[PDB]
RNA sequence: CUUACCUGGCCUUGACAUACUAGAAACUUUUCAGAGAUGGAUUGGUGCCUUCGGGAACCUAGAUACAGGUGCUGCAUGGCUGUCGUCAGCUCGUGUCGUGAGAUGUUGGGUUAAGUCCCGCAACGAGCGCAACCCUUUUCCUUACUUGCCAGCAUUUCGGAUGGGAACUUUAAGGAUACUGCCAGUGACAAACUGGAGGAAGGCGGGGACGACGUCAAGUCAUCAUGGCCCUUACGGCCAGGGCUACACACGUGCUACAAUGGUCGGUACAAAGGGUUGCUACACAGCGAUGUGAUGCUAAUCUCAAAAAGCCGAUCGUAGUCCGGAUUGGAGUCUGCAACUCGACUCCAUGAAGUCGGAAUCGCUAGUAAUCGCGGAUCAGAAUGCCGCGGUGAAUACGUUCCCG
């Protein structure tokens, strides 16, 4: 991948993770029940005035190593490429080669 | 469709523009990017100037376009025939 | 194949009348695995032909067997034993397929009979080829 | 008083075999009520049939995993194990009849690169 | 009424079986009884994917990754039991959880 | 055609893993990348101390480093104030105490990372390739291999097509899983570009299995 | 978003690195304008070491070497992959023959899935290939007895529910067994080959992984790395909206059907494998339903996804474009998400298209296979008829090598 679309990645991440909070505190007034229909509003309202990054829908998985966004494999963290070679290097415990 | 229990979604920097408009009677076009805003009540009786990605297309308001999209009437795609 | 010949694959007899004949038939009639389809098929005209003439079940189809039963291939060769009961499973099969009954086993019941007694599109079929058997 | 284990495509059957005048229970069930097919419940009934003892004994049955077919054919070998516990001068005669034999086929893996086991995706050369 | 349960976690089999022998032997000779090792299944996850960097669906590696677990149970523990087991060196690639 | 790698083949068969440790699928991730960066940052750090081998463990809370090194002066330090510097770096690449250990190699031609590193540092001094090849194959065979395969593909001495020339000696049983095959792959870069090095060794065939290796 | 493309709005040593010069802790609150990128007012905090004269991050300002480039060359390359092809071949040393390139060995007779093995011979000797070693399945034994099991005993709300038991199923580590071992006939008096007993299994029991020397300037500069070429207020970087989803058409790969071996309704059985703490959810209530609310167990052989479906029993439909089929369109909703117009999935009511088994031609499959039925997962907020796996039911036919292909 490119600089500018891993820098991109990172800033997203670190916008969500400063808003995290502040998202939760929104839903759960949005889910209350006890709450004022007013207030539940103005909740919903702040919560569509957050900025977009601060949304997780916006992330996009890419490999540790490369960049790469497609094939990403959640458990080990990197694209398919890298993944088949440092497993077949040996550098990941417990993976081996599969037969049955 | 969005589910009865939010409510319509309008973008807010688009509803103070026609909640101005409104208190006030300025006839000047709206001009806006925000295709996925629906059409309220209040807005019957403006002008508004929804991007298609290339214009601005002018779309005036009619008691029958509430509840639609703005973006329905600025179509995206260009096609004549083959 | 090529070089080997392959063991003839022995098939069970069925369960309740022990016979391989009617284990067969089973399996020609059978569709995509379903095994009790077809038994309740072939089972349903064993009873129904019991009732309608007193013969034993068994007796009575391979009486009608041997009679669909060719003797003629096609360049002129005579059938081995083993595709004669192979043909006249398959044309038994087809040509009571089209007779109209409400039930399958009905129309298979009916076409045993009317074949016992010379009337069929199977020994249609079967005089058929040997018109063509006569041709050569 | 005697036992046998049978088994038959992922289904195992234990079998408790004793003296009996014919009663004969699968899951706390009657053969009837276990297996709904004629053929099901005439592979169950074979071993005993065939030693011509279908009054000599009762059977205490259970079983677990695969379909019908298999766990009537389960049900059998063990019947047919039971019946080798009992006496071992009926071996030869069951031999003969073909039920000692564990049935060793099973489902093959689908494989990569194709629709199931053996079947290829429709290949187009024009 | 005190039994002590330990659970061991890993991706070989063999370190996890001489981790089990070790604790039961450490166990036995503090003069204590011991019950198991108890082998539970295995989870086992497999990965496809693709070798060729470009165009190639047929072609894949198949790799799997297998989870072993043990339970050991001591019961009636003397008073050496639990300072030895805590003594008792962590291996490498052996998680240990002991409960109480 | 394309060859299987041969050590991934045999890593549950004759060969272990150079990674030793147990993670839940929440950390696994971080756990393998934390590995990879140490790996890097190792192999970079120590390019002139003859390094071939890092085995990472991680048994409590913490991490081992095993580095196999045919130069444990170098990798020490003078009076070990590098190895403190090393486990002070690796500490903070991974986030928890770190002691390394030094695994020292007598036999350095018999290992096949260190003989294509060899043989791709000629290549980048410009020494003639076949010359280099066969003084590689003959060191190796002379230090007690039964057999050793080196091959080099690329711009052999700037030719503008490139090409693949392999040398073999002895024996190289590929397809013998119970085999002991070390392999080993290097670049070599020269103002004309790339050229590949790959390394085979084969040193005997190992019995009793992975039950005889102790995984 | 991804995104690499388009329209428009913006930045210029830059979103990111090293080298230099100065000043500030970093950060944090409230807003205002704007589509946003951005820009402007406005709060608190001003911190960590200290040989303490300053330093550690971290931010801002200046400067220039530079960064940056999914821009070009896979016909400069590394690495990786496809293909012939799981084809049985491919080589080397000493000695002989030839002026020589070369030959011999490796050919010749049987046998095999195999250059697999046995015989002859100016040849005598070796390697990579084949086979085996590795994984899984079928029989048995030992160890292990929980969260799994329940044969015998006892109590039971008849639920392994409870005392209890270690038998059996299973779970999963280690072993045993199969070797032409025994008999008969042949082969050539060899390698081999045919039949029989015992045995769970008999001659390679089934499946997986493993792909020789080489070929196609085959594929990939857009995973990555890399020689060379090209851009540098732009071919770099940031943003909002649009596009990748267009539609007179043609082709490939699929799913669903054209029905009675079936459709619908009522009742009632039998799996395997895998997933679950930002998650899966018992149970209750509300709703026709998608779902919502309350609540419970579970970091899981413990709780859960979960209903297996085809099957069996009973009723009805009676060959009709139908009680077949389920496209399309109208009207209402739910959920994920900042946001379902372009352009999501699912639910309910209404609608009810083509389709009556498909020309020339052509594809897959030799057994738990084909056919048919359901279940799970990776990617993933949501979004599979694809892909990778799992079990259930379970066939037909192989006389033979005359021609089709390799
Ligand atoms: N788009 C643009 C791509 C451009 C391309 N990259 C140029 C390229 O690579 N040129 C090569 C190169 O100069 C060299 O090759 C290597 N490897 O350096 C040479 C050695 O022969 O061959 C040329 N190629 C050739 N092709 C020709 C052929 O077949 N006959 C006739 C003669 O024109 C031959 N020369």
């Amino acid at each position: 991948a490119k600089k500018g679309m891993i820098n991109r990645e990172l800033k997203r991440e670190k916008t969500v993770a400063k808003y995290a909070a502040k998202r939760a505190e929104l839903k759960a007034t949005i889910a209350n029940v006890n709450a004022s229909d007013e207030e539940r509003f103005e909740a919903m309202l702040k919560l569509q005035a957050l900025p977009r990054n601060a949304s997780p829908v916006r992330l996009r998985n890419r490999c540790g190593l490369t960049g790469r966004p497609h094939g990403y494999f959640r458990k080990f963290g990197l694209s398919r490429n890298k993944l088949r070679d440092t497993v077949m290097q040996g550098d990941v415990p417990g993976v081996v080669k599969a037969s049955w | 469709p969005r589910s009865l229990k939010k409510g319509p979604f309008v973008d807010a920097h688009l509803f103070a523009k026609v909640e101005a408009a409104v208190a006030s009677n300025s006839r000047k076009p709206i001009k806006t990017w925000s295709r996925r805003s629906m059409i309220l009540p209040d807005f019957v009786g403006l002008t508004i100037s929804v991007h298609n990605g290339r214009n601005h297309v002018p779309v005036i308001v009619t008691e029958h376009m509430v509840g639609h999209k703005l973006g329905e009437f600025a179509p995206t795609r260009t096609y004549r025939g083959h | 194949p090529r070089r080997r010949v392959v063991a003839a694959r022995e098939i069970l007899p069925d369960p309740k009348f022990s016979s391989q004949t009617i284990a067969k038939f089973m399996n020609h009639v059978m569709q995509d695995g379903k095994k009790s389809i077809a038994e309740s098929i072939v089972y349903g005209a064993l009873e129904r032909v019991q009732e309608k003439n007193k013969v034993d079940p068994v007796e009575f189809f391979e009486t009608t067997l041997e009679k669909v039963r060719p003797m003629v291939e096609v360049v002129p060769m005579e059938v081995r034993p083993s595709r004669r009961t192979a043909l006249a499973m398959r044309w038994l099969v087809d040509a009571a397929a089209k007779r109209s009954e409400k039930t399958m086993a009905l129309r298979l019941a009916g076409e045993l009979l009317d074949a016992a007694e010379g009337k069929g599109a199977a020994i249609k079929k079967r005089e058929d080829v040997h018109r063509m058997a006569e041709a050569n | 008083t005697n036992y046998g284990t049978g088994r038959r495509k992922t289904a195992t059957a234990r079998v408790f075999l004793s003296a009996g005048t014919g009663k004969l229970v699968i899951n706390n069930r009657t053969l009837e009520q276990y297996f709904g097919r004629e053929t099901a419940r005439m592979v169950v009934r074979q071993p005993l049939e065939l030693l011509e003892a279908t009054e000599k004994y009762d059977l205490y049955i259970t079983v677990k995993g695969g379909g019908i077919g298999g766990q009537a054919g389960a049900i059998r070998h063990g019947i047919t194990r039971a019946l080798i516990a009992a006496d071992e001068t009926l071996k030869p005669v069951l031999r003969q009849a073909g039920f000692v034999t564990r049935d060793a086929r099973e489902v093959e893996r689908k494989k990569l690169g194709l629709r199931k086991a053996r079947k290829r995706p429709q290949f187009s050369k024009r | 009424n005190q039994r002590i349960r330990i659970r061991l976690k890993s991706f070989d089999h063999r370190l996890i079986d001489q981790s089990a022998q070790e604790i039961v032997e450490t166990a036995k000779r503090t003069g204590a009884q011991v019950c198991g090792p108890i082998p539970m299944p295995t989870r086992i996850e497999r990965f496809n994917v693709l070798t060729s960097p470009h165009v190639n669906k047929d072609a894949r590696d198949q790799y799997e990754i297998r989870t072993y677990k043990r339970l050991i149970d001591i019961v009636q523990p003397t008073d050496k039991t639990v300072d030895a087991l805590m003594k008792l060196d962590l291996a490498a690639g052996v998680d240990v959880q002991i409960a109480l | 055609g394309q060859k299987v790698h041969p050590i991934g083949i045999r890593l549950g068969v004759v060969k272990r893993h150079n990674a030793n440790w147990y993670a839940n699928p929440k950390q696994y991730a971080e756990y393998l990348l934390k590995d990879l960066q140490v790996r890097e940052f190792l192999t970079k750090k120590l390019k002139n101390a003859m390094v071939s081998n890092i085995l990472i463990e991680r048994p409590s809370g913490a991490a081992k480093v095993t580095i196999s090194t045919a130069r444990p002066g170098i990798v020490i330090g003078k009076k070990g104030e590098d190895i403190e510097k090393l486990q002070r770096e690796l500490t903070n690449i991974m986030g928890v105490p770190a002691q390394v250990s030094i695994n020292e190699i007598d036999r350095p031609d018999l290992d096949a990372r260190l003989v294509a590193e060899a043989i791709a540092s000629q290549l980048e001094k410009r020494v003639m390739f076949r010359r280099a090849m066969k003084r590689a194959v003959q060191n190796t065979m002379r230090a007690g291999a039964k057999g050793i395969k080196v091959e080099v593909s690329g711009r052999l001495g700037g030719a503008e097509i490139a090409r693949t020339e392999w040398y073999r000696e002895g024996r190289v049983p590929l397809h013998t899983l119970r085999a002991d095959i070390d392999y080993a792959t290097m670049r070599a870069e020269t103002t004309y570009g790339t050229i590949g090095v790959k390394v085979w060794i084969f040193r005997g065939e190992i019995l009793g299995g992975m039950k005889q290796v102790m995984n």
